[PDB]
């Protein structure tokens, strides 16, 4: 399904693990949900010269852009 | 150390509140459009 | 050592066991579930989902449940000097079955099947379909 | 130089403080024979916050609640305390950096800056040298902006907006003109 | 002078205080990054030794690309510095033979390092990162960026954690698709893949990028930590001499200065 | 006793002594007087004044030899006299200002060396809402708990050893996010005991608040709470004591002891207190 | 004290603008120093900040007339000195010198006497820019 549909193993482990924390009791979906928070900062390069910086908090933007 | 901490100081609060200043007026007029004079 | 089966399923954020003889440990292979024991060959298998259950060898009877979501299986032969025979669980999430909701669950599963209305994008699709995959075993594993 | 019973003289006596020394003997003396002070700093008029005025050195006798109010009273020392939590991180943020503050710091800071850039004004007479017209702000208004500022509703705002205001309503005025410049 | 020497210790004892208060929390934030490192290899290992038993030859021809992994915040010490240098030598190295390198790099400082001498060959850079804790930042990312970016060879730069007050470079030869493709794996033979081989290890290479990044960067976050620590004392130390130091010259400076004006005050006493 | 600067320097320079003269009356006859010079240093300035013109030979800063010897004169007739005399006293409370912090000048060190005791004023602790400004650091007492009743003795001893502790664990409250427990208490502790202890000017208390006030600030009943609401906390307290349970403060005052039973009763009026309000945190 | 009293309007004009920029530059420098990696508002600024600072250097017993000194800054000031290189700009004005004191004199009467900026003066000093710019070559 994922080779087929253009997507990586890791990717769809991680949108499946993100529902299943969604899928959590609040004490400990408390927890989850804050250790698994996101920031990133990408930063494109070709031979110098940035062509773009972006940034991510969220897994479904970051693997998509 | 004086003059090197000051300067330190103030250039990285200058960068911090540079970048949130551009954050606060890109995000302004649309939570407050009432301020907004191209709505006036 | 002794004949035991040397379990550690881990997660990222947790290793729930480490070096634990239990006797029998039951996976949700992705052909299908399976009971890995002492003896059993060398193999490697990706699991799909559902509900891990561990038995040590004090227990016998009594056993463990843990859900995981997605990850990998390595069970390698004995040493012939360690005499014990070794088993790694990995899990991208592994919660006990204990911490789950089925109500959440639920809403879960009506948010995903709103977003996979419009059904566009084949990863849109694979993902509403693998969303309720895991959200219905989440429910039948859940007390 | 004092009032009387026939009449009464306001008087208002520059110091000059060589070497921005204030512990030299002249200006040690005349400090306990004034009611109202104002010590004016180079660190900040370097900054362009014009009339430098340091709000941690000023004082004045009439500064208590049964003279001014406690919305005046409170008003000052929450401004002060709050000027005196900022002094208290410049080692902190020169050293590791607004990295390791937490977001109450970083809010500190924020209002600190903010009102540091708020209590400047122009004036009349230095239109030959900022060319920007001049102000007059009651305390009234004085205390409405304090307050507002102090109570979080202009955390919103952007902090270029305050160096040359004399009120809340030029502040947004400011920013609003900053955010059209932006696009 | 006074005020000069008086400034100076205020700054260098404020210095002082915050580098020990920084020291404590070094500690805490160490101990915290052990905690997640004990807890989070035993994720990592099985499966990077069932893989490293394809034997990866680092003389292969091909497009290199380099993952530097590095940190944010200064004050760590030389590791960021060790990096680079292991970055510059391997880079150095291959580009004789004429691989083409690309540059992928975790962190401001190594950006800042490599810009002025490799800045023409950077890829892709990610950054503020452990501004929470590692996995926030989840590794699964980059490696997807990796094999989106799918290079014929891939090297790894990191700090291995060995303990509290010592730590080692590190270069990782990683195992790409190109590689594996021109390999039998005949080495798995004694493994029964329950899909078969061909239908599980492309999700089993996806796998085995992730929990490469996740122990190697777990053990650069420690030795940063540890290195944070041992900057600090220095920094504590040589912040105490240079008070000592100052007090000698403070103290010198206010003898001085009691003569000069009580000499004043006797000359203009015995001028009249 | 008024000698301002109008008045000449040798009324500066007499005032302190005519107040030393009106205050052995009381001292000799067996009653109790409190002196309180104000501007010491104005006095030794006109001392000064009138030695330069004198011509008589000066020292560092132009001082003259007998400023030791003034204030000296001055401040040891502040005594405690013995019960065949008629058992009475004059105490002291000189004031100084000190025009940098350094305390190592002449007239500083001078005083200091003469004095039995120092109240440290700091100016960074004024504008932090800490009013009265005393730096307990460097606030000491020669005389020390043999000036103190017993009801402030037992809350006294408990309370400096932990203030020290948050002195010592003080840069670490910019940090306390990431440290543990057994360190983020004593932060607590002192923050609450720091803002316990600010007062209003013109409204002070009798001992019995005080030590009310102060075995509710030790004994934990303010560590849960926002310390901005302390200030109403106190208030209300008092307060609801005065209003309620004057035979406790009757005890306090009259026996000059905290028993175990009026401890429990304490205890008693707290939690009412706390069951009748409710603060923040 | 006196300040803008003391000082012409075509030199207030650019002046203005060039206490800003070097209050900027010097406000900002001491923290980039240290290596961090800054946007590109901030990187104007260092760029510009760098620019006038090797502008306002000068040779000993070399001064310069008002008007050159006007024109030198508009150069300075309205970015044609920010991609050239630092090290250029010690010919980039010698060169800039000589072309304006050749080919356009008139430039230089027209602020000498009317001791201002039209519209006109302002659009035949940034042609004359342009054309020295197309004329000649530096490192960036």
């Amino acid at each position: 399904m994922w080779r087929s549909s253009g997507v990586s193993f890791t990717r769809y482990a991680s949108e499946m693990a993100a529902l299943l924390r969604q899928c959590l009791k609040e004490p400990y979906r408390t927890q989850a949900m804050q250790r698994n928070q996101i920031h990133l900062k990408e930063t494109v390069y070709q031979q110098g010269q940035v062509l773009t910086r972006e940034t991510f908090n969220d897994i479904k933007k970051a693997f998509e852009a | 150390s004086v003059k090197f901490m000051d300067q330190k100081r103030s250039g990285e609060e200058t960068v911090y509140f540079k970048k949130e200043d551009e954050a606060l007026l890109r995000n302004l007029l649309a939570n407050h459009p009432e301020y907004d004079p191209k709505y006036s | 050592f002794k004949n035991q089966l040397l379990l550690t399923l881990s997660s990222p954020s947790e290793a729930i066991y480490v070096r634990t003889p239990v006797r029998s440990v039951t996976v949700p292979g992705s052909e299908g579930a399976m009971t890995m024991t002492n003896g059993h060959s060398q193999t490697v298998a990706r699991l799909k989902a559902g509900e891990i259950i561990v038995r040590k060898g004090e227990t016998g009877d009594e056993v463990e449940r843990f859900f995981l979501s997605d990850g990998f299986v390595l069970f390698k032969s004995p040493e012939d000097d360690s005499g014990c025979c070794t088993a790694e669980v990995l899990g991208v999430e592994v919660v006990p079955v204990s911490m789950l909701d089925k109500e959440s669950a639920a809403t879960a599963l009506q948010e995903l099947l709103q977003q996979g209305a419009g059904a566009t994008d084949e990863w849109t699709k694979a993902r509403t379909l693998l969303g309720q995959e895991l959200l219905s075993s989440v429910i039948r594993a859940a007390p | 130089i004092t009032t009387t019973k026939k009449g009464s003289i306001t008087s208002v006596q520059a110091v000059y403080v060589p070497a921005d020394d204030l512990t030299d003997p002249a200006p040690a003396t005349t400090f306990a024979h004034l009611d109202a002070t104002t010590v004016l700093s180079r660190q900040i008029a370097e900054l362009g916050i014009y009339p430098a005025v340091d709000p941690l050195d000023s004082t004045s006798r009439m500064l208590a609640p049964e003279i001014v109010g406690q919305e005046h009273y409170d008003t000052a020392r929450a401004t002060q305390k709050l000027l005196q939590d900022y002094k208290s991180l410049q080692d902190i943020i020169a050293i590791l950096g607004m990295d390791e503050l937490s977001e109450e710091d970083k809010l500190v800071v924020s209002r600190a800056r903010k009102i540091q850039r708020f209590l400047s004004q122009p004036f009349t007479v230095a239109e030959v040298f900022t060319g920007k017209p001049g102000r007059f702000v009651e305390l009234p208004e004085t205390i409405k902006s304090a307050q507002t500022i102090l109570r979080g509703e202009c955390d919103d705002l952007p902090e270029m907006a305050f160096y040359m205001c004399g009120g809340l309503e030029e502040v947004r005025s400011k920013a609003v003109k900053m955010a059209q410049e932006a696009a | 002078d006074l005020k000069i020497v008086a400034a100076r210790m205020k700054s260098v004892k404020s210095i002082q205080k915050i580098t020990k208060a920084m020291k404590m929390v070094a500690a805490s934030k160490l101990r915290m990054d052990q905690r997640r490192l004990e807890n989070g290899l035993p994720f990592a290992t099985p499966v990077q030794k069932l893989v490293q038993r394809i034997p990866v030859d680092p003389k292969e021809k091909g497009t290199l690309a380099v993952l530097a992994l590095s940190s944010d915040k200064g004050l760590c010490g030389g590791v960021n510095s060790f990096v680079a240098k292991q970055a510059r030598i391997v880079i150095k190295e291959n580009e004789m033979a004429g691989n083409a390198v690309q540059v992928y790099g975790v962190g401001d400082k190594i950006r800042s390092a490599l810009q002025r001498t490799f800045g023409d060959r950077f890829k892709r850079i990610m950054t503020e990162v452990t501004r929470f804790p590692w996995n926030f930042g989840q590794a699964c990312i980059i490696a997807d960026r990796l094999m989106q970016d799918n290079p014929a060879r891939l090297m790894v730069i990191y700090n291995h954690f060995k303990s509290a007050v010592a730590y080692d470079t590190l270069t990782l030869n990683v195992l790409t698709p190109t590689q594996a493709a021109q390999s039998a794996k005949e080495q798995l033979n004694t493994f029964e893949f329950e899909p078969e081989k061909t239908d599980v290890w492309k999700d089993l290479q996806d796998f085995y990028y992730a929990c490469t990044v996740f122990g190697c960067m777990l053990d650069n976050i420690a030795s940063e930590q540890s290195a944070r620590m041992s900057a600090m004392d220095n920094a504590s130390t040589n912040a105490g001499e240079m008070i000592s130091s100052l007090t000698l010259r403070y103290n010198r400076a206010r003898q001085a200065k009691i003569t000069t004006e009580l000499v004043e005050i006797i000359s203009g006493a015995n001028a009249l | 006793v008024a000698a301002t600067a109008s008045e000449a320097a040798p009324l500066q320079f007499l005032a302190p002594y005519s107040g030393c003269a009106m205050g052995e009356w009381f001292r000799d006859s067996g009653r109790h007087c409190v002196i309180i010079y104000d501007d010491l240093s104005k006095q030794a300035t006109a001392y000064r004044q009138m030695s330069l013109l004198l011509r008589r030979p000066p020292g560092r800063e132009a001082y003259p030899g007998d400023v030791f010897y003034l204030h000296s004169r001055l401040l040891e007739r502040a005594a405690k006299m013995g019960d065949k005399s008629g058992g009475g006293s004059l105490t002291a409370l000189p004031v100084i200002e000190t025009q940098a912090g350094d305390v190592s000048a002449y007239i500083p060190t001078n005083v200091i060396s003469i004095t039995d005791g120092q109240i440290f004023l700091e100016t960074e602790l004024f504008y932090k809402g800490i009013r009265p400004a005393i730096n307990v650091g460097l606030s000491v007492s020669r005389v020390g708990s043999a000036a103190q009743v017993k009801a402030m003795k037992q809350v006294a001893g408990t309370m400096k050893l932990e203030l020290a502790q948050y002195r010592e664990v003080a840069a670490f409250a910019q940090f306390g996010s990431d440290l543990d427990a057994s360190t983020r208490q004593l932060l607590t502790r002192g923050t609450a005991l720091t803002e316990l202890l600010k007062q209003r000017q013109y409204s002070p208390m009798k001992n019995s608040v005080q030590v009310c006030v102060l075995y509710c600030g030790v004994k934990g009943y303010l560590d849960p709470l926002d310390p901005k609401e302390i200030s109403r906390f106190e208030s209300l307290f008092i307060d609801y004591i005065n209003a309620n349970h004057q035979d406790i403060l009757k005890t306090i005052e009259t026996e000059k002891e905290l028993s175990e039973k009026t401890e429990a009763k304490l205890r008693a009026a707290v939690d009412e207190f706390v069951a009748m309000n409710e603060f923040k945190k």
